[PDB]
């Protein structure tokens, strides 16, 4: 369908300006075509209300603006002087109206002591007191059925509905409010005075990401709730948070290896990283600490509306590169051609929830304990990718590996290494044996002297298939591997 | 369809499954009269992997590819001492599929538009 | 649920297939084929040649598409022609942009 | 799409030249089927030869300049169709070397 | 159509709307290579009625009605400092320009086709 993404549903009060941002896949055509904001008329197609090419309608004359941000890949339509008439179904898109490439935005304008807080957040209500009497008999009162049906006992006992979260003094403070808790409570002190309580579900922070890419969520919840365990939903049709990742330890089965969770900062703001996004990742992701993990009411939450573009510039990456135990592999990791590398970090996964990646190698050349020697990263194929290798086929190495870079567009492409025991394609350990099958020998079996800084080729048996390869250093860690030239085939570990 | 496109030949397959005595015997009759055993080849019965006493057998009869487009029939007769009256006939034709109905709908409008 | 068999932008030919489940059982699910074709009706025979005669006959062979003269401009593809622009005495051949939205240099 | 115009008597034999892309997956000669309007193979890259044209035609492969030659031993005056050579699995629209007799 | 009924000469107009800055340069090319400037006569950019900062020109080419009736393709080429490759062109001729009849011929085949 259309790769255009915007607010599925805006809303506002009359006389208040609204800003609607629509995301489109950044390409030259998309950056230079017409950007249109039309209104789906009841019978008849769009009547174009505003366009990027200087057009504005009968209305939206001096009320509206349409700015195009090609670099961001977006366009923002601003509508001022909103009215009850300006409510209905609109479309924001590119090119021709009768053409598809668009997104549907449902705009609704609502007619224009109050305390408005998010669900599961602190709030307090004031109730004026007559000072002529020292303390008249007062309690809390609720607006349900024309008469405050007992909501707080005058003795101080908490109602079953408002249990264990209310304190009374005239100030009453209640925290962890659910959606149904708020109401225009009429409190008396009998001196009756009005009040208002409002709960608003936080608006989702739209995130438009690409297929075969990575996304990051920043759950900056209030510090207070900070220490309570946090989680990350994925909101379905009916209210059921298919919990994806949890601070407590819960993990989603179809998200293994990939997802990494940053530890909580000083406050309570941790980031969740997802990689290898697919078309089924499109949906509302809801944060929320509330120890249990399941998104249950009365908890501070933060929302995101991820949209995965199905027309992505990220090229295909081989998802799995399984190999022979004692042999070697080759992992070609794509990166942004525009911005060249800074640090080619290469990682592992601890789990499906924690998953703190362990930079096996870096552009400097620092290597981990078990991969000290038996692992390398070799820039070329320079044109916007590279090739990290890992010889000497240990089993334990099975898992998922991330091709990190500290450039800009941070795709953290993931690759699965399925190791299988079998015949090794090249020969053994030196002192200097080496062997690769004749079918695999169409290339040029080579030797390198292993350096964590840079692989440098050195002389060995440089002939035809000889038993097939071999290594000679007639007069450390060394590599005896096949090379395609541009790209590279497997390795060989000699001492 | 794949092989039909080749426009070289057509392969039809009797596939007989569940016969326990395994002395089954397929035979092809086309144009009401039996075809010579040269055209059709019948495999030996083999045990049903998904069960026990039931077996299975093929019989693939090859034919001119345009004969199949001709519009023939090619019946096949599994005769085996277990079917009710000892013979079972099956027939395949170019139109043996359940009827397909079209739904062409030509929009000659210049308004009503498409959907990406 | 549609499986997009083909999407040919050279001819506006999209074929998708779907197993529609009318009844609530097996062997009654209709397997479909949703061929959608958009006819230019004003495009020239030679899409890259503006002066060629108008195209009236549109042939679509669904095998050559399942796996060359185009019928419609691709919106992602930059189509250009060459026109003489004589201004002064100096006639110069210049690269006119047939599709201007897609032909901006990067 | 060229169509060689060959004539021969009842015993006169005709040879057919077609390009060989060296693909060798399938290179074939196809008589025009006038009874239905499509194309039906007579000889290909795997022995299949038509019953009506039984053992009367043969194919030859040459890599010197990529020849596929059809040699017809006999000729029963039966009006030869449009012997359109082609390549690939798809016979009907793989047509190239058009020949009529 | 009223002008075409008189069988005298037909006027084909090229409207350039929407541009900005005020310079534009239009050339006419009858079926192939350039028409000489006696023929057409484009005007000068003059601020569009209701679009604050854009403008519009207009170039009119007068041809013989036979010439327009035979079926020649006439092309208007605009050079502006705001187009993609500074130039663009739109051609129109007898049957594309407001034709009385649409004559098509869809011939879809192999509707099946192992896909
Ligand atoms: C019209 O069609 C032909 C194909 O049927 C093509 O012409 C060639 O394509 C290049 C592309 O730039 C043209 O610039 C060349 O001028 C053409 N070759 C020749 C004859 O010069 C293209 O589709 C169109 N070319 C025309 C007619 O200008
Ligand atoms: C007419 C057309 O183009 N497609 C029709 C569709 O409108 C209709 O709903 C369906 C019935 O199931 O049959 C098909
Ligand atoms: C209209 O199309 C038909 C069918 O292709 C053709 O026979 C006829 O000549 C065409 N007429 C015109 C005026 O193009």
């Amino acid at each position: 369908k259309s790769p255009i993404f915007g607010p599925e549903e805006v809303n506002s009060v009359e006389g208040n300006s609204v800003s609607i941002t629509c995301y489109y896949p950044p390409t030259s055509v998309n950056r230079h075509t017409r950007k249109y904001w039309c209104r789906q008329g009841a019978r008849g197609g769009c009547i174009t209300l505003i366009s990027s090419e200087g057009y504005v309608s009968s209305k939206y004359a001096g009320r509206a603006n349409l700015t195009n941000f090609p670099e961001n890949g977006t366009f923002v339509v601003n509508i001022a002087q909103l009215s009850q008439d300006d409510s209905g179904r609109y479309k924001c898109g590119l090119g021709i109206n009768s053409r598809g490439l668009s997104f549907d935005v449902s705009l609704e304008v609502s007619q224009g002591k109050v305390y408005t807080v998010d669900l599961g957040r602190t709030v307090t209500i004031n109730c004026p007191f007559k000072t002529e009497n020292a303390q008249k008999r007062k309690s809390l009162y609720k607006q349900i059925g024309l008469y405050p049906v007992l909501v707080i006992d005058s003795s101080g006992y908490v109602n079953p509905n408002y249990t264990g979260r209310i304190r009374l003094d005239f100030s009453v403070v209640i925290n962890q409010l659910r959606l149904s808790d708020a109401g225009q409570y009429l409190c008396q002190a009998s001196n009756k005075k009005n009040a208002d309580l409002q709960v608003l579900k936080p608006e989702p922070e739209l995130v438009y990401e690409d297929l075969r890419g990575s996304v990051t969520f920043h759950c900056a919840l209030g510090p207070e709730v900070a220490n309570v365990a946090k989680f990350l939903c994925r909101q379905s049709s009916g209210e059921n948070c298919d919990v994806v990742v949890n601070t407590l330890g819960k993990r989603a089965p179809a998200f293994e290896g990939r997802i990494l969770l940053n530890p909580q900062d000083k406050d309570g703001s941790f980031s969740v990283v997802i990689t290898g996004l697919r078309k089924e990742d499109a949906g509302r992701y809801l944060c929320g600490a509330h120890s249990d993990g399941q998104l249950q009411e009365g908890s501070p939450i933060q929302a995101w509306q991820l949209f995965v573009n199905e027309e992505s510039t990220i090229p295909r990456s081989p998802t799995v590169v399984k190999g022979v135990a004692g042999g070697s592999v080759a992992v070609l990791c794509p990166y942004n051609r525009k911005e060249s590398k800074s640090i080619k970090y290469w990682c592992l996964w601890e789990g499906a929830q924690n998953g703190r990646c362990p930079l096996l190698v870096d552009s400097e050349g620092w290597v981990k304990a078990q991969y000290e020697g038996r692992l390398s990263l070799l820039e070329e194929p320079g044109n916007g990718t590279f090739t990290v290798i890992l010889n000497q086929l240990t089993s334990r190495d099975a898992g998922f590996y991330w091709c990190l870079t500290n450039g800009d567009t941070l795709w953290r492409t993931t690759v699965e290494i399925k190791i299988i025991e079998g015949e090794p394609n090249l020969k053994v350990p030196g002192n200097v044996p080496c062997h690769f099958p004749c079918k695999f020998s169409s290339y040029e079996k080579y030797w390198c002297k292993w350096n964590n800084t840079g692989c440098q080729a050195l002389p060995s048996q440089d002939e035809g298939p000889s038993k097939s390869r071999l290594v000679s250093l007639t007069l450390g860690w060394y590599w005896c591997g096949v090379k395609q030239g541009h790209f590279y085939g497997e390795t060989a570990a000699v001492y | 369809r794949e092989q039909l496109n080749l426009r070289e030949s057509a392969t039809i397959t009797c596939l007989v499954t569940g016969f326990s005595p395994a002395d089954v015997f397929v035979q092809w009759m086309q144009r009401g009269q039996p075809l010579s055993p040269e055209k059709y080849v019948t495999s030996a019965p083999m045990p049903e992997p998904q069960a026990p006493g039931r077996y299975f057998a093929h019989s693939i009869l090859t034919v001119s590819e345009e004969e199949w487009n001709t519009g023939e029939t090619y019946t096949c007769v599994v005769a085996h001492e277990a079917l009710p009256n000892r013979v079972t006939e099956r027939t395949v034709d170019k139109s043996t599929g359940k009827p397909t109905l079209y739904n062409v709908s030509l929009v000659m409008s210049d308004t009503a538009g498409t959907c990406y | 649920e549609r499986i997009v068999l083909v999407d040919n932008k050279c001819k506006c030919a999209r074929i998708t297939s779907r197993i529609i489940r009318s009844s609530e059982d097996p062997n009654e699910d209709i397997v479909e084929r949703n061929i959608r074709i958009i006819v230019p009706l004003n495009n020239r025979e030679n899409i890259s040649d503006p002066t060629s005669p108008l195209r009236t006959r549109f042939v679509y062979h669904l095998s050559d598409l399942c796996k060359e003269t185009c019928y419609t401009y691709d919106r992602n593809k930059c189509y250009t022609a060459v026109v003489p622009l004589v201004y002064g005495g100096e006639t110069k051949m210049v690269e006119t942009a047939l599709t201007p939205d897609a032909c901006y240099p990067d | 799409l060229p169509e060689v115009k060959v004539e021969g008597e009842l015993g006169g034999s005709v040879t057919i030249k077609c390009p060989l892309p060296e693909m060798h997956v399938r290179i074939y000669l196809c008589r025009e089927m006038a009874g239905s309007g499509t194309c039906g193979t007579v000889v290909s890259t795997t022995n299949f030869i038509k019953a009506e044209y039984k053992g009367r035609v043969t194919l030859k492969q040459y890599p010197r300049k990529n020849l596929f030659l059809v040699e017809v031993t006999q000729l029963t005056e039966s009006d030869s169709g449009v012997y359109a050579c082609g390549a690939g699995m798809n016979t009907d629209r793989g047509k190239t070397q058009k020949v009529t007799l």
